[PDB]
């Protein structure tokens, strides 16, 4: 196959699309609704891509953030 | 940190329940989130 | 090229191009996992105010009257003095509307020459909550759920919904999980405090984007508010007398709570048989 | 909802009055003592709109010099509605059903359908399934609460897209909506007296539920025989 | 590989991307999902670029700026 079709976790395709562009600059292009990324270029270009996805692909924390407000008048 | 605020809201709307007195008219309290989540 | 019609795709080129589209067509065709999304809106208030106060008026001495009761010493005086002449009490009476409106025990001791009035109120009020909007869609579209009413709002005039709202867009990342960009609200038009500008809406608003297991319930967010306020109208060295010193004080106290969880269950829907059940 | 409370006046000593009763002991005693001594009440008498406008059990009792007035009130409502709009169309065509009433909406003014909609693309894919990208909501004008400003409408709405098995039913969202309101205005210690303490205290209490769901059953047509049937 | 994918910690790829263009000005590109930045170049411009971003991401001190404003008024 020259082009693959790679199914993201953790990433959004259209949002992959604009950060490989730049490396590829082959076609990189995104499915919006099956969250996949359709890159076709040359065998040595997929392999190289692959390892970029894979690194970019990662899972993202979450914070949980409390904020307390205290405050405290008085006056006589 | 789901399940420690789920109960201790839980557990906060349990001790509304008890904390209101018969002999007195009040609200009929609401079902109290659920026990078997977590 | 499409047709919309139909539903099909219609590619023209080399038996080498086609072999190779029709993989990637076949990677890029597979069906899409859909999500429910439950969320959970709890929310408690309670609070208890109580306002108290002591006037007591001497004609031979003085009198000690504090507004904010609700009645002073003095119009109070000047209507139940007018009640016992005339037997009743006019709508005339600039003490009517005093009396019209009051609320709590009032209670009178005369002694000697001695005018003494109690007032004593005290109000407690508790609220509870629970909303559980759920909207079940495909991933990577965006669904929303409305329910609430449609009210013009002041600008020429514009149209504005309030009411429980949920708009989610899910990502199923893989298998098991999701990523949910949630954005939801309960707002209510505020009946109170109307204006010539337009009305307000009670809004409690949460939009943010949050990655659960596809059977877990997690806490999008919260607010605990909690408030106490005092006041005390005192004679300044009398009022603080440790236990008679509230014969001369007007104490007016008042305390709120308010507890809000939001939580979101999502549940991931594979194949149609759990979605029957 | 449930609102009762207790108000005692006495001339001797004072009087327990609560605003919100829909009757307060003070014009209350000024309207049955001008009731008594005129035999009749005129429309003037101040304390005819609030006669004239109540609702529940108001019982006064005269035990020497102490009067007492009972005002209880219980209310309750309910509510169901069904609601079953359903549209033929061939898939990948957008269908819409309206049953309801085009309303002028001020801005000069504009035109809005507000009813039952039902407003579906289907996606048949492939043999059984179907792709629904639902947009519906039953949607009402709100006869309260008019303004100057406009309408307001009662509205549930609903859309997202759904991919359902040809014969299933299967819900599309749903609003599970609970409320409880309570309100007391006391004596402050005589009000917490167990049982007694009912007698000072003034409780009004609400309670609200709404459950609400929405389901989706799509058929697939593959011929005419069974579009008869 | 000829792209890496660098996990910036303590800074903000955007941020970062513009500062490194005049430099590489090579493509560098930054994800603003996972907070990375990308960069493609030759080895040797890698390895020149991964001791400048080395020396660019370093941890931000924090500043606590207590004001107190004093006034007294006084007149007969």
């Amino acid at each position: 196959g020259n082009t693959r079709v790679y199914y993201l976790k953790y990433a959004k395709a259209t949002n992959l699309v604009e950060v490989l562009t730049g490396v590829s600059e082959v076609a990189i292009t995104a499915d919006e609704q099956t969250n996949s990324l359709v890159i076709t270029a040359d065998q040595s270009v997929q392999e190289k891509l692959a390892t970029v996805i894979a690194r970019l692909d990662i899972r993202r924390a979450q914070v949980l953030v409390e904020a307390i407000i205290v405050e405290v008048q008085d006056g006589n | 940190l789901s399940k420690e605020k789920y109960t201790r809201y839980r557990q906060e709307q349990q001790q509304r329940i008890d904390g209101k007195s018969k002999a007195l008219v009040g609200s009929e309290d609401l079902p109290v989130l659920d026990e078997n989540t977590f | 090229t499409a047709d919309e019609q139909t539903n099909s795709l219609v590619i023209t080129a080399d038996q080498s191009v086609q072999e190779k589209l029709a993989t990637v067509i076949a990677r890029l065709d597979i069906r899409r996992a859909q999500v429910l999304v439950e969320a959970i809106i709890v929310e408690v208030q309670d609070g208890n105010g109580l306002n108290l106060g002591v006037q007591w008026a001497n004609k031979n001495v003085g009198a000690q009257q504090f507004t904010n009761t609700g009645l002073p010493i003095f119009n109070a005086a000047q209507g139940v003095a007018d009640y016992k002449k005339n037997g009743g009490i006019t709508s005339a009476n600039p003490a009517w509307d005093m009396f019209s409106a009051y609320n709590g025990m009032a209670a009178g001791f005369f002694n000697g020459d001695w005018g003494v009035l109690l007032t004593a109120l005290a109000s407690n009020n508790k609220n509870d909550i629970l909303a559980t909007p759920s909207i079940v869609t495909l991933d990577n579209k965006l669904a929303s759920f409305n329910v609430g009413q449609d009210v013009p709002v002041l600008s020429t005039v514009e149209r504005k919904t309030v009411g429980t709202k949920l708009k989610v867009t899910p990502q199923v990342n893989e298998g098991d999980a999701v990523l949910l960009e949630i954005e939801q609200e309960v707002s209510s038009v505020d009946s109170s405090s109307n204006s010539t500008l337009g009305p307000t809406f009670n809004t409690r608003t949460i939009q943010n984007a949050v990655l659960v297991k596809t059977g877990e319930t997690v806490v999008l967010g919260g607010l605990l508010d909690d408030f106490s306020k005092e006041q005390v109208s005192k004679v300044p060295l009398l009022g603080d007398i440790p236990l008679v010193g509230q014969l001369f004080r007007y104490t007016s106290t008042e305390r709120a709570k308010r507890n809000l969880m939001v939580f979101i269950r999502p549940t991931i829907i594979r194949d149609d048989d759990v979605y029957r059940s």
